[PDB]
C-alpha cells in the first residue's frame, strides 16, 4: 500500500513496540528483539515484506528462548514458526508494501504463533474469535458458507488434538 | 483465571499497546485514552484475559466514526471497517499475572472485508504455525495446515470471484406516502385510489421519469457481461451465480406492489404504455433465461476439486470430473465461441493447478530417475487432460452437427495449455536423462 517500505528504523520501532507487547509487559522489547530489529537479517526481510510483492508475510517471531530470563528474540521470518516456548510477535505486512509512518495495523497486520501447541492455539484463536468475525461479518451479507465449515472442522479436529484430557463441565445458568 | 484485571489495568495496556496495535504506535492516542477512560474496556478486558473461555482480547478501535471509537467486545466481526486488535491469549486466558501485555498475542483484525481479511491474515499466520508444528519441532496438524491454506485461498479466490454487486431502485416519495395511507387501515392503494394524481400529468411524468430511471438501473445489469476466457473458468461459474443472485433480488424489487401498482397507475391513468415501454426495455427476462440457458454447465464443475485440491488423483478426477460437467453441453447449449472462450479459461486453470502438483512433486528435490518419473506422471495427467479435451472437441462436434446450419463452429479453437505443460514436463525429463545419461557414463568409462 506505500513504497516507502519498513526499514531497520520503522521494523525497529515497530519490534520496540510489539515484541515490547506480545514478549513482555509492554513498553520497551528484549535486548536481542530490538537487536535482531535493527540487525540488517529484519531489515531485509522487513524491506521484502514491504517492498516486494511475493514478500508480503514479516513474522517477527519474538522466541522466548532459555539459556539466555527467557529472551524473547525476535527471528524476523516470513511465516510464523511452531510455537512451543516462544513469545512470536507475528506482525506480518498486512499489505505487501507497507509504510514506515502510517498506522501500524494498516501496515502491519499482527498475528502470532502462541506458546500452545498448533492444535491448541488453534482452536483457542478459531473458537476465540475466527468464527464470531466471518460469522457476523457473513450475518451482515458462496464461499463464506464453505468456508465457515472448513473453520468449524479445523477448530473442532484443533480442540479435538489440543487437549488429550478434556475434562469438561456442564453449568446450568 | 483469577487474574482480574480492573478499569487501570486495560487503561494501562490500551496506553501502552493500542496505538501500537490501532494507530502508528507511541503512547495513549485519542481512541486509546477513550479506551483507558471506559468500563466497556475493562467488562472485555476481564472477560477475554481474566476468564479462560474467551482468550482474544479484541480491541477493537476500528479507525471510524481518524478519530477511532474503541468498541471492543468478546464478540467480533469481520468487516471492512473495523480495525480491531484482537490479543488472543496465548494460554486459555491472559493473565496479567506475568507480563502484562505479554499474557497475550496482538492480532490485528484490519479493516478488510469478510474474505479480504480473512484470506489475509489466514496466509499470514494460520497455516504458518500449524505446518512448523506438524514438520518442525501428528495426524491433526499437517491437515490442520491444509485447511488453513485452503481457507486462505477459499476466501481469496472469494475476493477474487467475479461477484456482481447491488443496484437499487430509487421509489416516488408520493407512492410510498399514499402506501403507507393504506397501510394504516387494511389496503393496499389502487388507480382511484390516489384521486386524481392519475390526472396530474406532471406528476404521472414525474413517475414516468421513475420508472425509466429504474429501467437505467435494470439496464445497468442486463449489459453486464463477461467474456468466458476473462481470468479463470472458477470466476466465470461465481460470475453466473452471483449475476443469477442478483437477478433474482432486483426482480423482486421490480415485482413490488408499489412499482407494478404505479405502472397501474400510469396505464389506466392514460399513459398507456408504462409496462409496454418498461417490460420491453428489460434484459431482466433474457439474462435470468440466459442463466437458465447455461445452468447445468455453471453448475457441477470441479473448481475445487482442481484448484482447492492439487493432488495427483484430485487433478486427474477433477479434469474427469470437469469433463462431465462439460458433458452438460447437450443440456446447456453453450456457445461455440463462448464455449471456446471458457475452454481456454478451463485450459489457464489447468495449467495452474498443474503449476501447483508439479510444486507439490519436487523433481528437483528428487533423484534424476525420479524428476524424469515425476515428469512422466505429470505428463501422463496433462495427456489424461488433453484427451479429456478431446472429448470435448468431439461433443463439440456433435453439437456442431447438431446446430450445423447455426452452431457449428467446433474448430477446437482453445489452447489446450495440457499439451505445453507436458512438453515442458518433457523437457524436465529430459535434463533428467541427461543427468542420468552421464552418472551411466561416469559408471562405465
Amino acid at each position: 500500500a506505500v513504497q516507502n517500505v519498513a526499514d531497520v528504523s520503522v521494523l525497529q520501532k515497530h519490534l520496540r513496540k510489539l515484541v515490547p507487547l506480545l514478549l513482555e509487559d509492554g513498553g520497551e522489547a528484549p535486548a536481542a528483539l530490538e537487536a535482531a530489529l535493527e540487525e540488517k537479517s529484519a531489515l531485509e526481510q522487513m524491506r521484502k515484506f514491504l517492498s516486494d510483492p511475493q514478500v508480503h508475510t514479516v513474522l517477527v517471531e519474538r522466541s522466548t528462548l532459555k539459556e539466555d530470563k527467557e529472551f524473547i528474540s525476535y527471528n524476523i521470518n516470513i511465516d510464523i514458526h511452531y510455537g512451543v516456548k516462544s513469545n512470536s510477535l507475528a506482525f506480518i505486512k498486512r499489505t505487501p508494501v507497507i509504510d514506515a509512518d502510517k498506522p501500524v495495523s494498516s501496515q502491519l497486520r499482527v498475528l502470532t504463533l502462541s506458546e500452545d501447541s498448533p492444535y491448541e492455539t488453534l482452536h483457542s484463536f478459531i473458537s476465540n474469535a475466527v468464527a464470531p468475525f466471518f460469522k457476523s461479518y457473513i450475518r451482515e451479507s458462496k464461499m463464506a458458507p464453505s468456508v465457515e465449515k472448513k473453520i468449524a472442522e479445523l477448530e473442532m479436529g484443533l480442540l479435538h488434538l489440543q487437549q488429550n484430557i478434556e475434562i469438561p463441565e456442564i453449568s446450568l445458568p | 483465571v483469577q487474574n482480574v484485571a480492573d478499569v487501570s489495568v486495560l487503561q494501562k495496556h490500551l496506553r501502552k499497546l493500542v496505538p501500537l496495535l490501532l494507530e502508528d504506535g507511541g503512547e495513549a492516542p485519542a481512541a486509546l485514552e477513550a479506551a483507558l477512560e471506559e468500563k466497556s474496556a475493562l467488562e472485555q478486558m476481564r472477560k477475554f484475559l481474566s476468564d479462560p473461555q474467551v482468550h482474544t482480547v479484541l480491541v477493537e478501535r476500528s479507525t471510524l466514526k481518524e478519530f477511532i471509537s474503541y468498541n471492543i467486545n468478546i464478540d467480533i466481526h469481520y468487516g471492512v471497517k473495523s480495525n480491531s486488535l484482537a490479543f488472543i491469549k496465548r494460554t486459555p486466558v491472559i493473565d496479567a499475572d506475568k507480563p502484562v501485555s505479554s499474557q497475550l498475542r496482538v492480532l490485528t483484525l484490519s479493516e478488510d472485508s469478510p474474505y479480504e481479511t480473512l484470506h489475509s491474515f489466514i496466509s499470514n499466520a494460520v497455516a504458518p504455525f500449524f505446518k512448523s508444528y506438524i514438520r518442525e519441532s501428528d495426524k491433526m496438524a499437517p491437515s490442520v495446515e491444509k485447511k488453513i491454506a485452503e481457507l486462505e485461498m477459499g476466501l481469496l479466490h472469494l475476493q477474487q470471484n467475479i461477484e456482481i454487486p447491488e443496484i437499487s431502485l430509487p421509489i416516488h416519495p408520493m407512492i410510498t406516502n399514499v402506501a403507507k395511507q393504506c397501510y394504516e387501515r387494511g389496503e393496499k392503494p389502487k388507480v382511484t385510489d390516489f384521486g386524481d394524481k392519475v390526472e396530474d400529468p406532471t406528476f404521472l411524468n414525474q413517475l414516468q421519469s421513475g420508472v425509466n430511471r429504474w429501467i437505467r438501473e435494470i439496464q445497468k445489469v442486463t449489459k453486464l457481461d463477461r467474456d468466458p476466457a476473462s481470468g479463470t473458468a472458477l470466476q466465470e461459474i461465481s460470475f453466473w451465480l452471483n449475476l443469477e443472485r442478483a437477478l433474482y433480488r432486483i426482480q423482486e424489487k421490480r415485482e413490488s406492489p408499489e412499482v407494478l401498482l404505479t405502472l397501474d397507475i400510469l396505464k389506466h391513468g392514460k399513459r398507456f404504455h408504462a409496462t409496454v415501454s418498461f417490460d420491453t426495455d428489460t434484459g431482466l427476462k433474457q439474462a435470468l433465461e440466459t442463466v437458465n440457458d447455461y445452468n447445468p454447465l455453471m453448475k457441477d464443475f470441479p473448481l475445487n476439486d482442481l484448484l482447492s485440491a492439487t493432488e495427483l488423483d484430485k487433478i486427474r478426477q477433477a479434469l474427469v470430473a470437469i469433463f462431465t460437467h462439460l458433458r452438460k453441453i447437450r443440456n446447456t447449449k453453450y456457445p461455440i465461441q463462448r464455449a471456446l472462450r471458457l475452454v481456454e479459461a478451463i485450459s489457464r486453470d489447468l495449467s495452474s493447478q498443474l503449476l501447483k502438483v508439479l510444486g507439490t512433486r519436487k523433481l528437483m528435490h528428487v533423484a534424476y530417475e525420479e524428476f524424469e518419473k515425476v515428469m512422466v506422471a505429470c505428463f501422463e495427467v496433462f495427456q489424461t487432460w488433453d484427451d479429456e479435451y478431446e472429448k470435448l472437441q468431439v461433443l463439440l462436434r456433435d453439437i456442431v452437427k447438431r446446430k450445423r446450419e447455426e452452431n457449428l463452429k467446433m474448430v477446437w479453437r482453445i489452447n489446450p495449455a495440457h499439451r505445453k505443460l507436458q512438453a515442458r514436463l518433457d523437457q524436465m525429463r529430459k535434463f533428467r536423462r541427461q543427468h542420468e545419461q552421464l552418472r551411466a557414463v561416469i559408471v562405465r568409462v
